[PDB]
RNA sequence: UGGUGACUCUAGAUAACCUCGGGCCGAUCGCACGCCGGCGGCGACGACCCAUUCGAACGUCUGCCCUAUCAACUUUCGAUGGUAGUCGCCGUGCCUACCAUGGUGACCACGGGUGACGGGGAAUCAGGGUUCGAUUCCGGAGAGGGAGCCUGAGAAACGGCUACCACAUCCAAGGAAGGCAGCAGGCGCGCAAAUUACCCACUCCCGACCCGGGGAGGUAGUGACGAAAAAUAACAAUACAGGACUCUUUCGAGGCCCUGUAAUUGGAAUGAGUCCACUUUAAAUCCUUUAACGAGGAUCCAUUGGAGGGCAAGUCUGGUGCCAGCAGCCGCGGUAAUUCCAGCUCCAAUAGCGUAUAUU
RNA sequence: UACCUGGUUGAUCCUGCCAGUAGCAUAUGCUUGUCUCAAAGAUUAAGCCAUGCAUGUCUAAGUACGCACGGCCGGUACAGUGAAACUGCGAAUGGCUCAUUAAAUCAGUUAUGGUUCCUUUGGUCGCUCGUACUUGGAUAACUGUGGUAAUUCU
């Protein structure tokens, strides 16, 4: 409709198995526009399967017309979930992270460097 | 200090490796290698800032760990190995070559050569020692070592060596009206020819350079490489041609491009 | 040990004598014709002339050959003609020399909104200026001080996202229509 | 008496608006004067005014934005 | 006869009246050493946590200019603040420390 | 043979030596498996020596503040030099043995002081200067005070060890343990300085390492140190007051304009805030983008210092009467206070403005 | 912006200082709506420290008889994941602070032809004329018995 997406910067990186691009998207009365819907149109520009595209800061300028973010499309679902940071991956739902502070991990390795032996496994 | 250091701040390093301010505190600190600190790029600073095919450094520990870089012919998984002057980079996923030579600013260049140019290297021979068994010793500039190098050879020459084999192809004479680059000083990065050599004893000699618009310049004797028999390179130079242009004709030829196309 | 900066700048000066009958009177008829908040902005127009002038006789004492005379007069030739400060025809330092703070004054957002006719007095050029109703052709200025180059003059539009600029009403008239 | 040297000094309070927020044996903040180590220009001997009482200023005792602690 | 007062205080005003009554009661008896602490600021969200800590802190300000407030909520919280009232320089009466009591 | 500017350099030849507290000459581990029991291609880990890299350490020349109420200093117990050695990674009084009597000084030695870590640098700045640099970069030093070590390539290491001195912890009284000038935090000291928060996503570092770790570092919190941008209104009609223009000698007349001032009306525009969503991000917050609500006393109320002169702005009014006080200085106050305390008005800067001190 | 003003005398002219004036840093007082950056227990006490954290580390490639788990196929030495522990490396970098220090440190300039070096990179690694189709003894981890009020003791 009235929300468009071009890309500016192409790059063709063989070496990571990736399309790398920058994404300038304009709407020019409305929010800024959800990754999810940019992902969906990159996918009906580049013909692929919308779920190896990762996009990311994302900045609107001031006014509102513009935003331009950064966006890569991987060859295939097994690169991405190689080449990707681990944080990307899980806010497209595709990697969980244990529960715990650093607090209770240092403060438990602390805790069994006062055990030698197979009990350093019997500190909780 | 009590032991050797670790880390290089931010600041404190290579101008001519163009690193900004408020990216981090740190510099990648180059590993020790066959080329100096303040005279080298590390891998990290070429794949990352200079050909963009990374934006992080787990990513060039990516690219690296892939096998992909060859550096002189063999493959380095080190993200912050020193490549330094005259240093073949082939990537053969992507098929490019690269050689590091100056830009005229005193800069590494992104100088993209054909696959058979990647086949050899010139490097300026630092010294010459008889070894164990009368066996001459030929060391390069950047901590080759060579048996058996040809009884012409001296000490400030060029050679052109294979990079497969590692021995020497051809040699080029430190004489006057040879063509060379300077690796040091003031006027890094500019190309001529060799007009003298002001020998000091107990001190530095001094090489006066032409270059091809007319223009003179000295240099110390440890800044001169010899790169060409009398006029022509035996390498290929990079978009400019070793002539350091005015801040004046820098602004016409700007002036000039945009006039041109925009 | 911060990836942090700390390049900073005063960007005004305040003057020697404080109380002063005439310089009172020149800053606060300043302040009048161009719509200025206070004595601040005056003082900061000051100081980039003053700026701007050292520069130009440090120049002249040079000889009139000097690669780097050259060089830094016409960069600061090109850069005074640019924003519309000196004409394209008094390309010479000593014009650099006789430039006035009023020309620095008159070539701010807010004058330039009040002289091409989108406000009805400096001041309302200022409010207009700062309520996002004024555009520099493309982009939404909130400055009054944005100083307007030459090619930006025929390019100050009105705010197409604005009611009275592309036409949605403004919260007083949309509460006041429904009223009835 | 100051407390980090033991040393007596004499300290000007303004007036009886002031002089009367100070009782015996309370903790005063004091400053000099005002001509770097000399004088008042009518009473002699005191280089130093009174500041604060009772940690809290002597303008907001006298201007009423606060009272001060006993 | 008390060593410390905890003066518990509002996450979202200062005080009642009837507070700044007991407040100009005892500081014209005469304070002893003093700690403040809030009671409620986890009720809140973390913006409206963060920006009425600041709002309180203003309220306060014009009567005690220069304390940290600290926060009871949980234990650990009830912890540090013992320990923040074991370990704090003792302001000293005047009237009570001549004679016995 | 080869090199240098110069070797007692490198290389060569001879005669030997070659340390058990001992010098190299591979009893190591993985992946594809294949050619004529045999041959094997990739790597990993070591490995005496040489070169290289990162340096380190000792030297060369020149460059430092105040002081003569510091004018002579050093020399058994090394001060200056010579010979041989010891020790050292190495040059060397580094040390020892034997000799010489030297070495420094009004061109300021020696001694003392410093509110002295040095430098890049910072403030001010006509020109010349003066003051500062604990502090993120480089170098040095130290881990409560000294001293001695182990391991290691590298430490006289202190988030290593052993003593003594000064502190201080636990105790069943026999014993044991310690070092926040790391990050938070506390006490004390003071005029004087933040949270016992989140994370390795960025910058890089370390390790057997693409995978682990990092109070290095990043992110929030406090933060009027300081620097930048910038609200607290704008417009229209009406009513008075001026200035121009036309006709008038003039007074006067102008739906003749322009500009002000409102105890006068009017709807138009927006942020401050409240609060969906998106974006941001390691997850957040903030900013930016957008719905909804959100202004006439637009009470959604701008302060801090002043009004005799210097120095801009009152000889107004009420109170006090050399008192209370003000006042950097000159001065005001003793019954008509331009200066004290207030009301009103005015002035200067403005989200800032006074005061003390250091310094230019 | 190369700048002055007030104060001694009855009055004038002056030497001369004090006072004013503007910046910069520390503290402080009153006030404080928005937003971008941003210093921050240095001065006094290189004073003293409760508690928590700040240095650890595994690849196909040193050592795997912990069923701690685990597909086989069923004599296949060890499939594979892997705590522990031995071994190797790092812990000498970083961070903090400015007490000492007055030709000392440090800055520039030179020298190592007077020295040392983990690591990286390159060379060298049948150059020696003299049980090997594989050598020996232990010690952890594991199992079991314990001592002390107490320890990262053993």
């Amino acid at each position: 409709d009235t929300v468009t997406i071009r890309t500016r910067k192409f790059m063709t990186n063989r070496l990571l198995q990736r399309k790398q691009m920058v994404i300038d998207v304009l709407h020019p009365g409305k929010a800024t526009v959800p990754k999810t819907e940019i992902r969906e149109k990159l996918a009906k520009m580049y013909k692929t399967t919308p779920d190896v595209i990762f996009v990311f800061g994302f900045r609107t300028h001031f006014g509102g017309g513009k935003t331009t973010g950064f966006g890569m499309i991987y060859d295939s679902l097994d690169y991405a979930k190689k080449n990707e940071p681990k944080h990307r991956l899980a806010r497209h739902g595709l990697y969980e992270k244990k529960k715990t502070s650093r607090k209770q991990r240092k403060e438990r390795k602390n805790r069994m460097k006062k055990v030698r032996g197979t009990a350093k496994a019997n500190v909780g | 200090a009590r032991g050797p250091k670790k880390h290089l701040k931010r600041v404190a390093a290579p101008k001519h490796w163009m690193l900004d301010k408020l990216t981090g505190v740190f510099a990648p600190r180059p590993s020790t290698g066959p080329h100096k600190l303040r005279e080298c790029l590390p891998l990290i600073i070429f794949l990352r800032n200079r050909l963009k095919y990374a934006l992080t450094g787990d990513e060039v520990k990516k690219i690296c760990m892939q096998r992909f870089i060859k550096i002189d012919g063999k493959v380095r998984t080190d993200i912050t190995y020193p490549a330094g002057f005259m240093d073949v980079i082939s990537i053969d996923k992507t098929g490019e070559n690269f050689r590091l030579i100056y830009d005229t600013k005193g800069r590494f260049a992104v100088h993209r050569i054909t696959p058979e140019e990647a086949k050899y290297k010139l490097c300026k021979v630092r010294k010459i020692f008889v070894g164990t068994k009368g066996i001459p010793h030929l060391v390069t500039h950047d901590a080759r070592t060579i048996r058996y190098p040809d009884p012409l050879i001296k000490v400030n020459d060029t050679i052109q060596i294979d990079l497969e084999t590692g021995k020497i192809t051809d040699f080029i004479k430190f004489d006057t009206g040879n063509l060379c680059m300077v690796t040091g000083g003031a006027n890094l990065g500019r190309i001529g020819v060799i007009t003298n050599r002001e020998r000091h004893p107990g001190s530095f000699d001094v090489v006066h350079v032409k270059d091809a618009n007319g223009n003179s310049f000295a240099t110390r004797l440890s800044n001169i490489f010899v790169i060409g028999k009398g006029n022509k390179p035996w390498i290929s130079l990079p978009r400019g041609k070793g002539i350091r242009l005015t801040i004046a004709e820098e602004r016409d030829k700007r002036l000039a491009a945009k006039q041109s196309s925009g | 040990p911060v990836a942090r900066s700390w390049v900073c700048r005063k960007t005004y000066v305040t003057p020697r004598r404080p109380f002063e009958k005439s310089r009172l009177d020149q800053e606060l008829k300043l302040i009048g014709e161009y719509g200025l908040r206070n004595k601040r902005e005056v003082w900061r127009v000051k100081f980039t002339l003053a700026k701007i002038r050292k520069a130009a006789r440090e120049l002249l004492t040079l000889d009139e050959k000097d690669p780097r005379r050259l060089f830094e007069g016409n960069a600061l030739l090109r850069r005074l003609v640019r924003i519309g400060v000196l004409d394209e025809g008094k390309m010479k330092l000593d014009y650099i020399l006789g430039l006035k703070i009023e020309d620095f004054l008159e070539r701010r957002l807010q004058t330039q909104v009040f002289k091409l006719g989108l406000a009805k007095s400096i001041h309302h050029a200022r409010v207009l200026i700062r309520q996002r109703h004024i555009r520099v052709r493309k982009q939404v200025v909130n400055i009054p001080s944005f100083i307007v180059r030459l090619d930006s003059q025929k390019h100050i539009d009105f705010s197409l996202r604005s009611p009275y600029g592309g036409g949605r009403p403004g919260r007083v008239k949309r509460k006041n229509a429904k009223k009835g | 008496q100051l407390i980090k040297n033991g040393k007596k000094i004499t300290a000007f309070v303004p007036n009886d608006g002031c002089l009367n927020f100070i009782e015996e044996n309370d903790e005063v903040l004091v400053a000099g004067f005002g001509r770097k180590g000399h004088a008042v220009g009518d009473i002699p001997g005191v280089r130093f005014k009174v500041v604060k009482v009772a940690n809290v200023s002597l303008l907001a005792l006298y201007k009423g934005k606060k009272e001060r602690p006993r | 006869v008390a060593d410390t007062i905890l003066f518990l205080l509002d996450p979202l005003e200062g005080w009642d009246s009837t507070g700044d009554y007991c407040l100009s009661c005892l500081f014209a008896q005469g304070l002893p050493t003093y700690t403040l602490a809030v009671q409620g600021i986890s009720g809140l969200p973390l913006k409206k946590q963060i920006d009425t800590r600041k709002k309180l802190s203003k309220a306060v300000e014009k009567r005690f200019p220069h304390d940290k407030l600290l926060l009871l909520d949980t234990q650990q919280e009830a912890g540090m603040l013992l320990r923040q009232l074991a370990n704090q320089k003792q302001q000293h009466l005047a009237f009570r420390d001549r004679r016995a009591y």
